[PDB]
RNA sequence: AAAUUU
RNA sequence: GGCUAAUCCCCCAUGUGGACCCGCCCCUUGGGGUGUGUCCAAAGGGCUUUGCCCGCUUCCGGAUGGGCCCGCGUCCCAUCAGCUAGUUGGUGGGGUAAUGGCCCACCAAGGCGACGACGGGUAGCCGGUCUGAGAGGAUGGCCGGCCACAGGGGCACUGAGACACGGGCCCCACUCCUACGGGAGGCAGCAGUUAGGAAUCUUCCGCAAUGGGCGCAAGCCUGACGGAGCGACGCCGCUUGGAGGAAGAAGCCCUUCGGGGUGUAAACUCCUGAACCCGGGACGAAACCCCCGACGAGGGGACUGACGGUACCGGGGUAAUAGCGCCGGCCAACUCCGUGCCAGCAGCCGCGGUAAUACGGAGGGCGCGAGCGUUACCCGGAUUCACUGGGCGUAAAGGGCGUGUAGGCGGCCUGGGGCGUCCCAUGUGAAAGACCACGGCUCAACCGUGGGGGAGCGUGGGAUACGCUCAGGCUAGACG
């Protein structure tokens, strides 16, 4: 006896889904990034962050992790990757972090 | 234009955060008698520079933390502590009425 | 957007209308951001249609877009005209 | 008083307290009859006063007079009572509105009819 | 309303000869040439001192039955004339002297301004030519109040205007009797009115 | 102490013309003496003058006073029949140029304390500027 | 004892 | 479980540019620029079809709309005097478009309060409105602005934007379906029902006008809205006739029995023609669209009326609703009879117990009049909470007295500052309302246009008499 507008209501799930889904994503690989920071392998740290950063960046390319909270992402990520590599040193793979 | 107001820094018991009371005069709106109010502000001093007695110049800033939403411009003048200790004797007379 | 329509402030059976700029999600009657003319449709007056016509060329040239009948109305009043 | 005792104390506005405790602030209220009794007046004068003892839907259950030559007025009767009192009468602050639910109005009454519920009478 | 009943016992009761018939008002049958004394039982009976809101009550009572005029648009023109600058009482006869009913009778289209109420009502009057049917409208100066072309030809506008041949008109209008027209050349100054009406006890009046 | 010294001389004024004094003595100030000046400007005293009591220096006011009456009560009519002191200590009254008073319809004057110095009603009205309404004078 | 002071 | 399309999702590329870490420069909180490194783009469709239209992507700016923060203002109760544990601050994080103790760890012990915290009560706030000489008091309905809420409570998802009235989830109360396992619903949208109440409407017409959503457009949707209906609820306009008409019909009421009153009032005479009956008959509606031009400017053409055969105009044409309150004083209007402290009246003083201008009726009169009264409530009078504008010997009111804290108040002279105070310029003070002028509905109510305003606050500049502050000096107050 209702209107049809619950398709809207359809549609909002699938795209739940596939928003949870990303993000899921991006936080598990900065966790695995940071480890590879504290524990020192660097050039497998970058190689992950660079990983990191894209999935970031495609994820504000729609709705899900749109304005520049994926800059205040990534902005945090560099910045702990670099703060614990300097614990240990020899920045090997030079991937996102600059000379 | 940031409101710009002056007072006495009656304590400096936090950490980086100062108490600049601050007076106004002004006409009662009725009886128009020029009557004198104040309010207590907490000012940020990021530098331990400033200490008790001293009266400086406050400006609005972006806020610090709930309930500072100040900071402090200038030292207008250097230590006077009969004001603190106006201020002071003002607060021990509420210890004398309670019961 | 912002739009150039006419709110209504006549009384009943007497509609009197003010070409104004406001935005579309504001109800027609209205907080609206500047008043840029009247118009009489009935024509009561010599005078039953008035547009300011430089604050209509600035408004169109920020963006805002006029209803039909505002098109029409500044039209007529030569807002468009580039003779 | 001095302008410093003005502005610490201030005047003190004067609340009036309403004569007429007829809840919600209604011109009228209705309510059912519970004694129709007859009350010696005071002083000055004496006469026998028609006063009923209303139950009100205010939740109120006041004493009200009855105006009028004569009425009809039961122990169950349905009334509507408005302010106004009877100053020869203490404790009665309301009036019986002749002409409501249960309460004819005045009959034979020529001179004025709109304040005791009677219509126009009919032709000349 | 308009209060319509008896007239002259008016005249009787104000104490001062109105002209509320038009006619039978100057003939030795107004029953104020023949009756001064107040209408009812007690009408010959010796009159005690009056106070002051009688005196003034009375005097706005004489200068409102003069024109006709119920108490609603009475109060309504005493308003309006006090919100104005000027003398209120002066700008008050020169409104009550605008209405268009007042200025057909003075115009001497009705011998009454009752029956100028009735030529207005029945769309006999015209004002710069269209119709106008409204005895509360009000005249400025320049319109040109004239009679209807269909009504040129009813016997009471011969009569009336067969009888203001040679009379004198007010100084603040004119009159084509020929044409049957005349025009409203300004407001009235308070010595351009005969009435018998103190307006200064009027404004006390509604001054409490 | 003196609490309002001003309000002091205009008592001091009000008490000597009720009683027909010829002089009064107040003691001395710029302030009195600035306000002196417009009273004797103005006609109501026939003037002031320094003069010194045993240590300290005061102002003599000559008042001034109207002819001999006739009938019952022959005392004169009074130059200032009333003077009254507005702008007092804990209520201080601040009016603007548009906001000073018009005294008894023009016939009495309003002393004026302005930026540009002491001042009556219409002369500050004049100069244009406002400040406190120290008194009246009528 | 009440009302009315005429 | 299986098949499939895309402006659905994804990968790689192109890097105008942008995002991020780090360094440098300008600027000063996270603003702008630059270098290296890294990362990030896209979608097609329609034709009048190889040329345009609707789009798409990245970026800068405009405009509009909003989020957050701060100064000042915003009721009563002190028979509420102490309040506070995320409480106050810090560091580091999480979180958001963004600051923040918003949230979380660790650390410091703080934060607020008689300048009224905390608590209780009441209440959306304002433009305005009512009243008032003004100051002020009261109020926040219609319309306009902001807020909050959508049976009660809580929560997230989607999205530029919601913690979403006619979206979702859970708990609670209620109603309905039920195969008893489980489900459905949420008028404080329009109208309407019922309950409560002294009391508040039609289950109406329409997409024509204005506005809104989608669409290239045609067009679709719109209980927004435009109208009609009901209710003297208010405001305004209008009618129930006009003129002649007796020293004065009758009836009715008084009466000194002579007469007086109702009163030109009526009947009547003449005249106009509310109602109604016909005929014509709207403005509100010219754009979107099509054609020419160039899908521009410009020109031209066509369609479209709910109200409604309503308004309005012309002709014809009938004398054709008046009621309500009051008549002792305040307060304008007096007699008769009945009644006999009875029956009753009354806003206050008061009236009635035998001859009542006060009760009841009559005659007459006064006041308003399609209204008149009553009740309730607000302001007024009320200078009766007194800022303007009051008082305290005996009328209500000086504390039983002192010492003294905070606070309030501060002798004379000079100088600096310019916080109070004052002045000039400027910004703000939306519209409507209010005021003035003109104009549109035959007037008015109503409405349009134009004008004028205005306290307060921000900014720039200036003045320094007084109040303030700082520095110095004096001795008349004070103390010794
Ligand atoms: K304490
Ligand atoms: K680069
Ligand atoms: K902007
Ligand atoms: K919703
Ligand atoms: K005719
Ligand atoms: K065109
Ligand atoms: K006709
Ligand atoms: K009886
Ligand atoms: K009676
Ligand atoms: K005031
Ligand atoms: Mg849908
Ligand atoms: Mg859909
Ligand atoms: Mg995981
Ligand atoms: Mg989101
Ligand atoms: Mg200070
Ligand atoms: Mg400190
Ligand atoms: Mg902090
Ligand atoms: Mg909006
Ligand atoms: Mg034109
Ligand atoms: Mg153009
Ligand atoms: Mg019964
Ligand atoms: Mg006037
Ligand atoms: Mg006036
Ligand atoms: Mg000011
Ligand atoms: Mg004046
Ligand atoms: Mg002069
Ligand atoms: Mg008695
Ligand atoms: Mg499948
Ligand atoms: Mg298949
Ligand atoms: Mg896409
Ligand atoms: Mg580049
Ligand atoms: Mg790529
Ligand atoms: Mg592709
Ligand atoms: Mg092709
Ligand atoms: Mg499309
Ligand atoms: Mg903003
Ligand atoms: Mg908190
Ligand atoms: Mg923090
Ligand atoms: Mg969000
Ligand atoms: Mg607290
Ligand atoms: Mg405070
Ligand atoms: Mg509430
Ligand atoms: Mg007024
Ligand atoms: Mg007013
Ligand atoms: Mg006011
Ligand atoms: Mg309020
Ligand atoms: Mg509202
Ligand atoms: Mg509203
Ligand atoms: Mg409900
Ligand atoms: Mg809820
Ligand atoms: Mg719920
Ligand atoms: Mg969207
Ligand atoms: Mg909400
Ligand atoms: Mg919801
Ligand atoms: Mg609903
Ligand atoms: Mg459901
Ligand atoms: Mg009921
Ligand atoms: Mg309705
Ligand atoms: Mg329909
Ligand atoms: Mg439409
Ligand atoms: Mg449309
Ligand atoms: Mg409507
Ligand atoms: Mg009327
Ligand atoms: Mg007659
Ligand atoms: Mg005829
Ligand atoms: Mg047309
Ligand atoms: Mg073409
Ligand atoms: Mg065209
Ligand atoms: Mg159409
Ligand atoms: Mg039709
Ligand atoms: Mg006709
Ligand atoms: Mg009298
Ligand atoms: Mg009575
Ligand atoms: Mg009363
Ligand atoms: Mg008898
Ligand atoms: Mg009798
Ligand atoms: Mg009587
Ligand atoms: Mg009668
Ligand atoms: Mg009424
Ligand atoms: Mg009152
Ligand atoms: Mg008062
Ligand atoms: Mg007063
Ligand atoms: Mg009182
Ligand atoms: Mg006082
Ligand atoms: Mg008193
Ligand atoms: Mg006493
Ligand atoms: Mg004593
Ligand atoms: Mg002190
Ligand atoms: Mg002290
Ligand atoms: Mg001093
Ligand atoms: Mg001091
Ligand atoms: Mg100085
Ligand atoms: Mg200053
Ligand atoms: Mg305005
Ligand atoms: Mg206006
Ligand atoms: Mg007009
Ligand atoms: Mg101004
Ligand atoms: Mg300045
Ligand atoms: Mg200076
Ligand atoms: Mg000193
Ligand atoms: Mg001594
Ligand atoms: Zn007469």
């Amino acid at each position: 006896r209702n209107l049809s507008a619950l398709k809207r209501h359809r549609q909002s799930l699938k795209r739940r889904l596939r928003n949870k889904a990303k993000k899921s994503a991006i936080k598990t690989l900065s966790k695995k990034a940071i480890q590879l920071a504290q524990e020192g392998k660097a050039e497998e740290a970058l190689k992950i962050m660079r990983k990191a950063e894209s999935l970031i960046d495609k994820a504000a390319k729609g709705s899900t992790l749109h304005k520049n909270a994926a800059a205040r992402r990534k902005s945090r990520l560099m910045r702990k990757v670099r703060q614990l590599l300097e614990a240990a040193g020899a920045p090997l793979i030079g991937g996102g972090l600059s000379a | 234009p940031k409101k710009v107001l002056t007072g006495v820094v009656v304590s400096d018991k936090m950490q980086k955060t100062v108490t600049v009371l601050v007076e106004r005069q002004f006409p009662h709106p009725l009886y128009g008698k020029v009557i004198k109010r104040s309010k207590k502000y907490l000012a940020h001093d990021p530098e331990e520079k400033y200490k008790l007695g001293d009266v400086v110049e406050i400006i609005e800033s972006r806020p610090i933390s709930k309930r500072k939403r100040f900071r402090v411009l200038r030292l207008v003048e250097s230590g006077r502590m009969d004001l603190v200790e106006k201020y002071l004797i003002r607060r021990q007379n509420y210890e004398s009425l309670s019961k | 957007m912002v739009k150039i329509r006419l709110a209504r402030f006549g009384s009943k059976h007497n509609p009197h209308y003010r070409i104004v700029v406001t935005d579309a999600r504001r109800k027609r009657d209205g907080k609206y951001i500047e008043k840029i003319g009247y118009y009489d449709p009935r024509k009561t007056t010599p005078d039953w249609l008035k547009v300011d016509v430089e604050r209509a060329r600035y408004w169109l040239s920020v963006g805002a877009q006029p209803t039909d009948t505002a098109r029409r109305l500044l039209r007529q009043a030569g807002v468009f005209r580039q003779e | 008083p001095t302008i410093n005792q003005l502005v610490r104390k201030g005047r003190e506005k004067v609340r009036k307290k309403s004569k007429v405790p007829a809840l919600k602030g209604a011109p009228f209220r209705r309510g059912v009859c519970t004694v129709v009794r007859t009350v010696t007046p005071k002083k000055p004068n004496s006469a026998l006063r028609k006063v009923a003892k209303v139950r009100l839907t205010s939740g109120y259950e006041v004493t009200a007079y009855i105006p009028g030559e004569g009425h009809n007025l039961q122990e169950h009767s349905v009334v509507l009572i408005r302010g106004g009192r009877v100053k020869d009468l203490p404790g009665v602050r309301y009036h019986i509105v002749r002409g409501v639910y249960d309460a004819a109005g005045v009959k034979d009454r020529k001179k004025s009819r709109s304040k005791y519920g009677t219509k126009k009478p009919k032709e000349a | 309303g308009r209060y319509i009943g008896p007239v002259c016992r008016l005249c009787r009761r104000e104490g001062v000869k109105l002209y509320l018939k038009g006619e039978r008002c100057y003939s030795p049958k107004c029953a104020m040439e023949r009756r001064p004394y107040p209408p009812g039982q007690h009408g010959q009976k010796r009159a005690r001192r009056p106070s002051d809101y009688a005196v003034r009550l009375r005097e706005k009572q004489k200068l409102r039955r003069i024109y006709g005029i119920s108490e609603r648009q009475f109060r309504n023109l005493f308003e309006e004339a006090s919100k104005k600058k000027g003398v209120t009482g002066s700008v008050f006869l020169g409104l009550l002297e605008s209405r268009l009913d007042n200025v057909v009778y003075r115009l001497g289209f009705a011998v009454s301004r009752r029956q100028a109420r009735q030529l207005v009502r029945h769309g006999h009057i015209t004002v710069n030519g269209r119709r106008v049917d409204l005895p509360s409208y009000r005249v400025r100066p320049g319109d040109e109040i004239a009679v209807a072309e269909k009504s040129r030809n009813l016997e009471l506008i011969r009569q009336n205007l067969e009888a203001m041949k040679g009379r004198k008109v007010g100084p603040w209008l004119s009159l084509d009797v020929e044409g049957m027209k005349g025009k409203f050349l300004r407001l009235p100054d308070r010595e351009d009115l005969a009435l018998p009406v103190n307006e200064q006890l009027v404004i006390e009046f509604y001054s409490r | 102490m003196l609490t309002d010294p001003i309000a002091d001389m205009l008592t001091r004024i009000r008490n000597a013309t009720r009683v027909y004094k010829e002089s009064t003595d107040v003691p001395a100030s710029r302030f009195k003496e600035e306000i002196l000046r417009i009273l004797a400007r103005e006609g109501f005293i026939k003037g002031y003058e320094r003069v010194d009591v045993d240590g300290k220096p005061y102002l003599r006011v000559y008042l001034k006073y109207g002819p001999r009456r006739q009938g019952p009560d022959p005392r004169p009519e009074q130059v200032i029949h009333h003077i009254r002191r507005i702008s007092k200590p804990g209520r201080r009254v601040y009016v603007g140029v548009k906001e000073i008073p018009r005294v008894r319809r023009g016939l009495g004057i309003a002393i004026l304390s302005t930026s540009k110095g002491v001042l009556t009603d219409r002369e500050a009205r004049k100069l244009g500027v406002g400040g406190e309404l120290i008194c009246e004078v009528w």
